DNA sequence: ATGCATGCATGCGCATGCATGC
DNA sequence: GCATGCATGCGCATGCATGCAT
């Protein structure tokens, strides 16, 4: 056991010791937040190498709770960085400035996220490998976006008003369901009996983004005649809006569990995406077949080329696909009938959150403003050959089947 | 709906025609107030019966030993197989050993060779072939007749199937693998189909039936004598 | 009283190391390997003390408990400090139970409390789950912490000050359940399958997956009626294992490897040709590109990603009963990893992965196909010709390049089918015409030939020298009888020791290999990573433009299979299987003139007027 | 202490996709 | 070139069992 005062006074002071970057970052940033001119920072472990490391491990293993002492120890240091006003303020900071001017929830109050990066010397896992010993810890994981929620407002701090005196009541949330209350426990009700009833209120409470994703496995850390695994991450706060289906990423987070058996889940804290004419230096010959590929990457000023090859076997036609998929940022590669109908344009499907119906794309919805790859193109099926039609002349398809109307950009 | 408890469990396999004795009784839960739609009965118990008794619908080797010491065994045997047939006594003959089939031997390799024999009969109709069929599935300890094309219910080679509810490898037993070491009355062998034909070539040859489905793989034993007839 | 008896003959048992024991140095070596888990034969304890064993296996959880008691003492005392990061150490169990032995048709309730072994199959899997063992808690009003143990979660202080959750601090242990079903090889056939569950815990808890054949040692107990004023006096049983088993290493035999390499050196691979199956006469270079299948080639992986295939291909054509099934048979034996499909037997939909929606939860999951299983191992087609043109173009991918894509809306993935292929197909004519050249013979499309990497023909001319050869063969061991076996009744050396009906007189001469020192040694040459020297490079690339302008030096010969640029990577990975076939580091010339024989033998075949 | 919402099959009605047979 | 047989997902309602919040 250890006190966490001493901890959080040794935070304190690294926030304000760490010149050896020359500009005072830390300053910077904290001025910043203050101002109300930005709403996020994150925490390097890398920079806290310089200091004593025990603060490292004790991180990793008690990640929340050093999170929390962060979020105090920046809510304590934002009064002495102050200097002016708010230039702009919004309906939150009014709401805030008149209860100033007027105990609140610390969270109620602030204004900012905190969030930890991994340090480097950590080895990044796999998600097979993740079990009971990392429960409660910080890791960091390598994977593939397959599923992404959209995005939603979800309470924080739910604020009441009473029905008979101007008081207000603060109610933090940290459950997935929470119980709305009923009578006032104001001190004025209390002394007079009066039972006032409270009400919720939609522009006092704190609200924040919520967004749910999946990622699997890597085909290449897939063992031996296994299936590659999925884990469910968390979205919440700037990290909003950042991961998109098709992508390869690493996310940084915690391992928590959900309530003796127990359903387990992610938190996310950082997560980040993974002459010229020198494509596929390992095929001998064919120097005419890619300048057309370069031409083909480059595009036009509609300005899309659409390039089809026709040979014999064994001239290696796939493998230029391939450099080809694995050289584009956005791409797609389809070898036949794996991949037919259901695989192209959408389907729709059941909301993890909502409960409700959304439409998931397929192959060429996510290789939109991309390049797509399509191999023995002969032997597709009928509709999906003028699906790649329509794509090809018109840009757009069109869906119109049960429960499903729609017009897709690709 | 019937309850047999201790040492009555499995001695009934579904489909057997059985004559049980045991007590007529009702079900005994304590008492719950009428629910669902209908509320109409009142007072009724579910009833049942208590099973207590199932019926189902070193001599003979000196007989035996004294039948197959004979000089005369095959003639007599030859003789016993369909008196009642004019003629054919090669026929009866061929059908006689191929009742009592060779042997089957491994090898070290781990390799099998065919212990069993395969018989085809082709000729006009009304020579009597339907007959001999039958009186072969009736002598045989196992045997088996089908009409090419499978039968009324169940087909001639084993399917697999998973249940949706469970999640379990159901196998449906074909007329090939419901016999085990016995023999096989094919009539009608020109109206076989397609995948019944291919399976037919494994069985016959390796006596086995190879069966590969999403996330199953397994190898069946057919051990079966093939007896054939069909039309010109 | 006999807790502490039994704890005493527990711990007498282990100690043994002045009694030529090994479990001493079974223990050493998991302390050394870092794992918790001793496994015992129950053959051994039995042998050493009847009684005991007795006792465990008509009464489990007791004698469990006292052994794992013991086990952690005999682990104090040879190094407490290995100790102290484990609370408990759990026991695994092996040997032969006898009439315990119960499958999940004969599985009864006097097997009730006792140890049982099971085998069978894998159908359900769950989710991998934490279970909560210690709890510790947090409170920043009175800066206090408690401690709980399980075997009610607080929340409130005792002056109802909140509490907060330290889920670092607390201990977790994994926790799984499985479903075990019925073999159908061996269940009765037109009856329903009958299953088990099983709980898996700590580190056997990813040591099984749905498909699967295997072996589970286990307790068999009953679960109590849940919570209520009314029972219903059934309940039920689940078993809860100790030990897993996948059904399918010597210690001396390195000595022996090395001394046969070093002997024979070239005469290796024709001798595990020669010797690879007795019972099938003739077929020389059939038996040879079947040693080169089992021994393979090698797989690189370069800077740009690029992935270039290793494993071979085989396609044999011929007359009806010149054993080819029978080959196909002795494969599926000998590999490890070898899976039987037949041509209409299995659809696309089998061969390859799928996706279906699980409604429990909503989602959509993968299963895997026939060629997903048997990753790095061989896959046996037997009548390749009734095969629909759908399945061989599913097919193509992985014979092109060993991986399986798959996307339907919501998820998409690419799987590894690194496999080999064994393809057995008859002529379009049921038997091979002479006059008519190969190709209206095959009736195949030159993509799917090409594909392959190598076609055999092989025809049954009825030469009466061969014939009388052939009969000689069959009776010699149609006549063979196993040793130690009485007549009329009904149903490791290097070299195998001679025979007079297996071999012969003439073969005095000559000795044939054993089985199992074969597939160790082929285990280990497929260990084995040559290198390609400089001087088989350039003599290969000159024989590969030889055969590429032997177009006009084909006399009147036909070539069976078009040449293109795969059949100089054939060339290579023949020449790097037969490298591998004698133990060496680099690709010498013989090496790659074999490879150039098999060519030459296998391409071009003569036409007959 | 009691009546009800929910978890777990199962029938119903339907549309959609893959294979083939004339 | 198309209608049909055979799975399979989708959406739904209905019935049987049980477990406890007001
Ligand atoms: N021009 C070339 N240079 C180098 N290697 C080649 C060339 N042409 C073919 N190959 C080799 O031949 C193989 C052809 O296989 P694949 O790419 O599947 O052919 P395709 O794409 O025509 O089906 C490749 O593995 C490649 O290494
Ligand atoms: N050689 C024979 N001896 C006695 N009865 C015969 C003979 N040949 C035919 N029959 C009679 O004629 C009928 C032939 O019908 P069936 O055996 O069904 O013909 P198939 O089997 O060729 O269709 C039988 O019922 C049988 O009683
Ligand atoms: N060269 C041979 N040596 C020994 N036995 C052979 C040989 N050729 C054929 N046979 C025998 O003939 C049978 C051929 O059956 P099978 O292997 O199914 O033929 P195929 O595979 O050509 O259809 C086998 O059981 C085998 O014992
Ligand atoms: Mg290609
Ligand atoms: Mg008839
Ligand atoms: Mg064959
Ligand atoms: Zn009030």
């Amino acid at each position: 056991l250890k006190d966490y005062a001493l901890e959080k006074e040794k935070v304190k002071k690294f926030l304000q010791e760490f010149y050896q970057d020359k500009q005072f970052k830390y300053g910077n940033q904290l001025v910043r937040l203050a101002h109300r001119e930005q709403v996020a920072l994150y925490v390097d472990l890398d920079d806290v190498a310089e200091d004593d490391p025990e603060l490292v491990d004790s991180i990793c293993e008690n990640a929340r709770r050093y999170a929390k002492l962060f979020a105090d120890a920046v809510q304590e240091l934002l009064p002495q960085y102050k200097e002016r006003e708010v230039v702009n303020k919004d309906v939150l900071d009014v709401y805030i400035e008149h209860r100033l001017m007027m105990q609140y929830p610390a969270e109620l109050m602030r204004r900012f996220e905190l969030y930890f990066q991994g340090p480097s010397s950590n080895k990044p896992r796999v998600i097979r490998e993740v079990r009971a010993d990392s429960v409660g810890k910080l890791v960091t994981v390598r994977g593939i976006v397959t599923r992404v929620s959209e995005v939603k407002p979800k309470m924080v701090v739910a604020t009441y008003t009473c029905d008979q005196c101007g008081a207000e009541t603060y109610q933090p949330i940290q459950s997935p369901t929470f119980m709305p209350l009923i009578m006032c426990p104001s001190q004025e009700c209390q002394t007079n009996r009066s039972g006032g009833r409270l009400y919720l209120q939609t522009r006092g409470s704190r609200f924040i983004k919520f967004q749910e994703m999946k990622m699997q496995e890597h085909s290449d850390q897939v063992p031996v005649g296994n299936i590659p695994r999925s884990i469910t991450v968390l979205v919440e706060g700037e990290n909003t809006r950042i991961a998109q289906p098709g992508d390869h990423v690493s996310v940084t987070g915690i391992f928590l569990p959900i309530l003796l058996l127990s359903e387990t889940y992610l938190e996310a804290h950082r997560i980040v995406k993974m002459l010229a004419a020198s494509i596929a230096p390992e095929i001998y010959g064919h120097e005419d077949v890619k300048k057309a590929l370069l031409l083909l990457l480059v595009g036009g000023v509609r300005g899309n080329i659409n390039i089809c090859l026709m040979g014999d076997p064994g001239v290696a036609k796939s493998q230029l696909l391939s450099y080809i998929d694995r050289l584009a940022p956005r791409s797609q590669y389809t070898t036949g009938r794996g991949s037919s109908g259901v695989g192209l344009t959408a389907a729709v499907l059941r909301d993890s959150v909502s409960g409700e119906l959304t439409l998931e794309g397929g192959a060429l919805v996510l290789a939109d403003q991309g390049v797509c790859c399509i191999d023995e193109f002969d032997k597709m099926a009928e509709a999906d050959r003028t699906a790649i039609h329509e794509v090809m002349e018109q840009q757009t398809i069109s869906i119109a089947k049960a429960g499903i109307l729609t017009t897709l950009n690709a | 709906q019937l309850y047999c408890d201790r040492y009555l469990c499995d001695k009934v396999v579904p489909g057997n025609r059985v004559t049980i004795m045991g007590i007529y009784s009702i079900k005994k839960f304590g008492l719950t107030t009428s629910r669902g739609r209908d509320r109409v009965g009142v007072g009724i118990r579910s009833s049942y019966i208590r099973v207590l008794g199932i019926q189902v619908d070193p001599q003979e080797e000196e007989e035996f030993r004294r039948l197959a010491a004979l000089p005369n065994v095959y003639e007599v045997i030859s003789k016993s197989i369909a008196p009642s047939i004019f003629g054919g006594t090669d026929m009866k003959k061929a059908i006689a050993c191929l009742l009592f089939g060779g042997s089957r031997k491994r090898l070290p390799d781990g390799l099998t060779r065919r212990g069993d024999i395969n018989l085809l009969m082709l000729g006009d109709p009304g020579t009597a072939k339907s007959q001999l069929l039958k009186f072969v599935e009736k002598c045989s300890p196992i045997g088996v007749y089908t009409s090419g094309k499978g039968s009324s219910a169940a087909g001639l080679t084993a399917s697999v199937m998973r249940d949706p509810s469970s999640r379990n490898f159901i196998m449906e037993g074909g007329a090939m693998v419901l016999a085990d070491g016995g023999v096989v009355c094919i009539d009608e062998f020109d109206k076989m189909r397609e995948d019944d034909r291919v399976a037919i070539h494994e069985a016959m040859e390796q006596q086995t039936i190879s069966i590969a489905k999403a996330g199953i793989t397994t190898t069946l034993n057919s051990r079966c004598s093939v007896l054939a007839a069909a039309n010109s | 009283v006999e807790l502490r008896e039994a704890q005493r003959d527990y711990l007498d048992f282990l100690d043994d190391e002045e009694d030529q024991g090994i479990y001493q140095s079974k223990v050493r070596e998991l302390i050394s390997d870092n794992q918790y888990r001793l496994i015992v034969n129950v053959n051994d304890l039995r042998r050493k003390n009847e009684k005991r064993a007795n006792r465990l296996l008509n009464n489990a959880f007791e004698e469990l408990v006292a052994f794992q008691r013991a086990l952690k003492d005999f682990v104090a005392s040879i190094d407490a400090t290995y100790a102290k990061q484990y609370e408990e150490f759990y026991v695994g169990l092996e040997g032969s139970f006898g009439s315990k032995h119960v499958s999940p048709r004969t599985l009864t309730s006097c097997f009730l409390s006792c140890v049982v072994c099971v085998e069978g199959i894998v159908t359900k899997c769950s989710l991998v789950r934490p279970k909560v063992v210690r709890s510790v808690h947090y409170c920043p009003a009175t800066k206090k912490t408690i401690e709980r143990r399980y075997s009610v979660y607080p929340t409130k202080d005792e002056e109802n000050n909140p509490l907060e959750t330290e889920y670092g601090l607390s201990v977790y242990k994994d926790h799984q359940t499985i479903t075990i079903q019925e073999m159908p090889e061996k269940a009765p056939a037109g009856q329903l399958p009958r299953s088990v569950d099983v709980i898996l815990d700590d580190d056997l808890v990813d040591k099984a997956k749905p498909g699967d054949r295997v072996q589970v040692v286990g307790t068999y107990r009953c679960l109590p009626g849940k919570k209520g004023g009314y029972t219903s006096g059934t309940f039920r049983t689940v078993l809860i294992a100790c030990n897993v088993k996948q059904m399918s290493f010597s210690a001396e035999d390195i000595a022996k490897i090395k001394k046969f390499s070093k002997t024979r050196s070239k005469d290796i691979f024709d001798q595990l040709a020669k010797s690879l199956a007795p019972s099938i006469h003739g077929h020389d270079y059939v038996k040879k590109a079947i040693l080169c299948l089992l021994l393979g080639g090698v797989e690189r992986d370069l800077e740009n990603g690029s992935h270039i295939r290793g494993d071979i291909n085989i396609l044999l054509i011929g007359d009806p009963s010149v054993a080819k099934s029978q080959l196909l048979r002795y494969v599926l034996c000998t590999a490890p990893r070898a899976i039987p499909t037949t041509g209409r037997g299995s659809s696309g939909v089998g061969l390859t992965a799928a996706v279906t929606t699980d409604q429990e939860t909503g989602e959509r999951r993968l299963e895997a196909g026939a060629m997903v299983l048997a990753d790095r191992g061989v896959v046996c087609i037997d009548e390749f010709d009734k095969m629909s043109d759908m399945d061989r173009t599913a097919i193509h991918e992985v014979m092109e390049q060993g991986r399986v894509t798959i996307a339907k809306a919501g998820i998409h993935a690419r799987l590894n089918a690194r496999c080999s292929v064994l393809a057995a197909a008859n002529p379009v004519y049921g038997r091979y015409d002479q006059y008519k050249t190969p190709m209206e013979n095959i009736g195949l499309q030159d993509s799917l030939l090409s594909r392959f990497d190598l076609l055999f023909i092989m025809l049954d001319q009825m030469d009466p020298e061969q014939d009388r050869e052939i009969s000689d063969h069959v009776l010699r061991m149609h006549r063979y009888r196993a040793p130690g076996e009485q007549d009329g009744d009904a149903m490791t050396q290097i070299y195998e020791k001679h025979d007079n009906l297996l071999h012969g007189t003439k073969k005095k001469k000559e000795k044939m290999v054993s089985a199992a020192f074969m597939k160790k040694y082929i285990h280990v040459a497929k260990i084995i990573k040559p290198v390609l020297t400089q001087e088989s490079a350039t003599y290969i690339a000159e024989e590969y433009s030889r055969l590429r302008s032997q177009d006009s030096m084909s006399s009147d010969t036909a070539r069976t299979s078009p040449v293109t640029a795969r059949t100089l990577e054939t060339l290579i990975r023949l020449a790097t299987a037969h490298a591998k076939a004698r133990m060496s580091k680099t690709v010498d010339l013989q090496d790659a003139e074999e490879a150039v024989e098999l060519v030459q033998y296998a391409y071009f075949k003569k036409v007959l007027e």
